[PDB]
């Protein structure tokens, strides 16, 4: 703590990272690692998204005999 | 030798008396490793082609007379075994070589017309030509999958718990049938269901998105008294872990409040799924109405917004109520759209049920061509033997609604055997055309959403899988790394490679430094094999030949035997 304070100026002069890994014991822990320990797991759902999807391929909708067999 | 000083000079000095390797193509590496790939998932495709031409043939002359009783299959052989692959084959009736495993949902019941008479004719050719692909090892586990039944080649045996598993449900299966969906829910929320089919309606939701793609986007229309969403407004991709869990636990909280909009309601259905502005994924573009039953027809909007009925409806009327199923039996007919309830929790099975299968009709038509293996993401296996890419291919009937989707497991075990770790010594990496590779960053257990620790109390249902991953998060941000991920996610790029200086992490601090590193599509099927590497070289030594001083040597190591 207060040597966490003493590493609070020593990070105003390392690198606090947080890290996630969604692997561990089941749930999403978090990682700060400096260049204290595991802890839980938080958050995420983000407004900006990002990360192009792809297909462009088959994507068959298309037909001329939609039987009306509908139910029953 | 990094830490281990001069003193190991000397060894290099030995190893200059000695002899090398080096070589570490890197390009190559790449080129070679996914054309052998490219070779295994071809003599598989092929294999998988058997099924597809000879299934066709059987069904089309399985008479399907009923009868039966006598002779079907019938017994339960037992052949002890035990060998590679894991697992001791030995007894596999529940109605290597020896026979066929042949499974049943544990609700569907080894008693009807249905079921005997696919099991004759479905094993009755199976069985033989999948033992002719036996003759070119190894399948790991040569499957098919039916309406119901599995057929597992060779006797694995199966299986106090009880066996939920199904195989509709079961994803590879699901990829087996019409692919892709835009899909956009409206749970009707509306001030006249009780909080009993709320809570109905809630778990069906809950599995459904499980039912549903994983690589399909979704929203959640709550509507009554007026329109509105769960936060997001975009849709969606999904992660299935994170995404699909935010909608769902947005779903667990989920009073109904307010009168029936019914027409606004469709009002930004059509909208929401209508849009334009980036993602999206066109293709199939369908709703699903979940509800107690419609008061109204609603063809004004949807002559509004459609015509071109590329929309589907799929209405869910649930649990018992007593509201005519009229309206909305009027309107999956009425814009192409397969109608049909879920009473109790029978929700299981009719969700499957045909959720894919009416989607399967452009496919039962033109569709023909179209039967290229379609590959699916990395998941654990039923039975433990660790995650496994699944190949899955359609067979049809002949004038009906489709036959079944057969498929081959793929350990990535073996995967990891075409993937050769020698020449080097730090990571592999091999990206999905979209989330996911099968990268040795990670271990085997199902991501999983955030937290909650179950309450105890009430605790006196296991495991779902896929283990989907983004690229970004399996390994340490860069910004232009991002930019190599969102180049080859596109997969236009080739043979494009540059080193990023970056920090990595380890095993719980972190380095710092360039890595070069090579990688490529596949020129098969999608996917794109990688190679990260400590810039620090790209050779590997090695030694040869000869007994002699080599065998001195040995010697040592029978020194080294205590
Ligand atoms: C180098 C660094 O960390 N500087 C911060 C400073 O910007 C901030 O105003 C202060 C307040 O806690 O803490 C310290
Ligand atoms: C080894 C190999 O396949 N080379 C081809 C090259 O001949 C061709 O010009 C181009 C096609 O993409 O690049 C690739
Ligand atoms: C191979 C096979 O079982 N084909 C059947 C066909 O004989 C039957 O007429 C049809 C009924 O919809 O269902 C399918
Ligand atoms: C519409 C129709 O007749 N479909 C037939 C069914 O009657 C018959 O029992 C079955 C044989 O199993 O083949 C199919
Ligand atoms: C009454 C009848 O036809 N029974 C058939 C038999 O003819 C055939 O040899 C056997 C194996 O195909 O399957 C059964
Ligand atoms: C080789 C083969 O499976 N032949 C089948 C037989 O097994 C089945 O009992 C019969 C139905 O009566 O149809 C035929
Ligand atoms: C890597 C791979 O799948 N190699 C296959 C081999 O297993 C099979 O025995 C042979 C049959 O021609 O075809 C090739
Ligand atoms: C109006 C309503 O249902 N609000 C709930 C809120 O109480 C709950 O805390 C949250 C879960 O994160 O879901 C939402
Ligand atoms: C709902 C909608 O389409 N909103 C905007 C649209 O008004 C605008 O013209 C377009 C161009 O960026 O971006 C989007
Ligand atoms: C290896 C790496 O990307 N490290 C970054 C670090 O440079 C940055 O200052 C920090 C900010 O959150 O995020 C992390
Ligand atoms: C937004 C942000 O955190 N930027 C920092 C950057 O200023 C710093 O030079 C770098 C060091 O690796 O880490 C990152
Ligand atoms: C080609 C390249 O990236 N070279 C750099 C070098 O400029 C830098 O001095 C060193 C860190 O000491 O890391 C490496
Ligand atoms: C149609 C097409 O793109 N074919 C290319 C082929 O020209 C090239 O040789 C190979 C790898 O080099 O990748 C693939
Ligand atoms: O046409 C339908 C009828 O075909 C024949 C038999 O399979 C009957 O059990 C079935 O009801």
């Amino acid at each position: 703590c207060i040597t966490e304070q003493t590493q609070y100026f020593f990070d105003n002069d390392d690198c606090g990272n947080c890290s996630r890994i969604f692997h561990v014991e089941k749930l999403m822990n978090t990682n700060l690692i400096f260049i204290p320990c595991d802890t839980r797991l938080l958050i995420q759902a983000e407004q900006t998204s990002d990360g192009p999807d792809p297909c462009d391929m088959v994507k068959q909708p298309r037909y001329r005999k939609g039987p009306d067999v509908c139910f029953d | 030798x990094x830490x281990x000083v001069h003193q190991l000079v000397d060894i290099y000095e030995k190893y200059q008396d000695l002899y090398t390797v080096e070589p570490n193509n890197a390009r190559q590496l790449v080129e070679i490793a996914a054309r052998d790939i490219e070779k295994l998932l071809s003599n598989r495709s092929k294999a998988l082609v058997r099924l597809a031409l000879e299934a066709e043939k059987v069904q089309a002359a399985h008479q399907w007379r009923e009868d039966f009783a006598s002779n079907e299959v019938v017994y339960y052989n037992a052949k002890d075994d035990l060998d590679p692959e894991k697992n001791d084959s030995e007894p596999g009736s529940q109605r290597s070589y020896q026979h066929a495993a042949v499974h049943i949902p544990t609700d569907i019941y080894e008693g009807s017309t249905i079921v005997l008479n696919e099991l004759n004719w479905t094993s009755a050719l199976d069985d033989v030509f999948k033992k002719n692909r036996e003759e070119d090892p190894s399948l790991l586990w040569q499957v098919f999958g039916s309406a119901t039944g599995l057929a597992r080649y060779y006797p694995a045996s199966p299986w106090n718990k009880i066996d939920l598993y199904d195989v509709r449900r079961r994803p590879w299966y699901i990829q087996g049938a019409a692919s892709p969906k835009d899909m956009l829910i409206l749970v009707d929320v509306s001030g006249s269901v009780s909080g009993l089919t709320l809570k109905l309606i809630r778990t069906s939701v809950s599995e459904m998105l499980e039912t549903l793609s994983d690589d399909d986007f979704v929203n959640v229309a709550s509507f009554n008294s007026n329109a509105q969403d769960v936060s997001c407004f975009q849709h969606l991709v999904q992660a299935n872990v994170r995404n699909k869990k935010v909608l769902k636990d947005a779903v667990n909280n989920i009073t109904a409040k307010g009168i029936t909009d019914y027409k606004k309601g469709f009002s930004f259905a059509f909208e929401q799924l209508l849009n334009y502005n980036v993602s999206r994924a066109n293709c199939n573009k369908i709703i699903m109405l979940f509800t107690d039953g419609g008061e109204e027809r609603a063809q004004e909007i949807f002559a509004k917004y459609n015509k071109d009925k590329k929309v589907r409806v799929f209405t869910f009327s649930v649990g018992q109520h007593n509201y005519d199923r009229g309206p909305i039996q009027w309107m999956a007919c009425e814009n192409k759209g397969y109608y049909y309830e879920i009473p109790s929790i029978g929700a299981i099975r009719i969700n499957t049920q045909e959720y894919l299968d009416v989607l399967g009709r452009p496919m039962v038509l033109a569709g023909d061509k179209a039967k290229q293996v379609q590959w699916t993401n990395v998941y654990l296996d039923a039975l433990e033997l660790g995650l496994v890419i699944t190949g899955t291919l359609p067979v049809f009937n002949i004038t009906g609604q489709f036959e079944n989707k057969t498929n081959l497991k793929n350990q990535l075990i073996l995967g990891v055997m075409g993937v050769d770790v020698s020449l080097e010594d730090i990571k592999r990496l091999t990206p999905r055309f979209t989330l996911c590779p099968n990268g040795y960053y990670f271990a085997i257990d199902p991501n999983g959403y955030v937290l909650l620790h179950p309450n105890l109390q009430p605790k006196p249902p296991k495991s779902q899988e896929p283990v989907t991953l983004d690229f970004l998060d399996a390994e340490l941000e860069n910004d232009i790394k991002v930019e190599i991920r969102n180049k080859m996610i596109d997969g236009e790029s080739g043979e494009k490679t540059f080193r990023t200086l970056v920090k990595s992490q380890d095993e719980r601090y972190i380095d710092k430094g360039n890595r070069t590193y090579t990688w490529t599509p596949v020129n098969g099927t999608d996917y794109s094999s990688l190679a990260l590497v400590l810039p620090t070289y790209s050779f590997y030594y090695i030694k040869a030949k000869i007994e002699e001083t080599i065998t001195q040597a040995r010697y040592s190591e029978t020194l080294k035997p205590d």
